[PDB]
């Protein structure tokens, strides 16, 4: 009866990592959606051609 | 309620940590705090000069 007992660390660690799935969304889309609305917000960004 | 000249006594790593972010600093232009202490009236010192973020929005 610890086959349960593994998964259940395993789905503490499944909470943690999945805190930490949110974290690497959601704390460095702060950076990255902050930083990426304000270069899109620096202008109307210079339209151009490839 | 008085004024002297003052002066900068160095830490050299001010001026260090001033090329680090000026040179990796890419050209577009970057804010910081400076970090000393104030000893007196007619000179001042700065020991530390800290690092910024990439705040790259002006």
């Amino acid at each position: 009866r610890t086959r349960l007992l593994d998964s259940e660390i395993k789905i503490m660690k499944s909470e943690v990592l999945r805190v930490t799935h949110e974290l690497q969304a959601m704390k460095d889309k702060i950076k990255e959606n902050s930083e990426k609305i304000k270069v899109n917000k620096t202008l109307p960004y210079l339209v151009s051609n490839v | 309620a008085v004024d002297t000249a003052e002066q900068v006594y160095i830490s050299s790593l001010a001026l260090l940590k001033m090329l680090k972010h000026g040179r990796a600093g890419v050209p577009m232009e970057v804010m910081g705090l400076m970090l000393g202490e104030f000893v007196d009236d007619y000179t001042v010192r700065v020991i530390d000069v800290f690092a910024m973020p990439q705040s790259g929005t002006g």
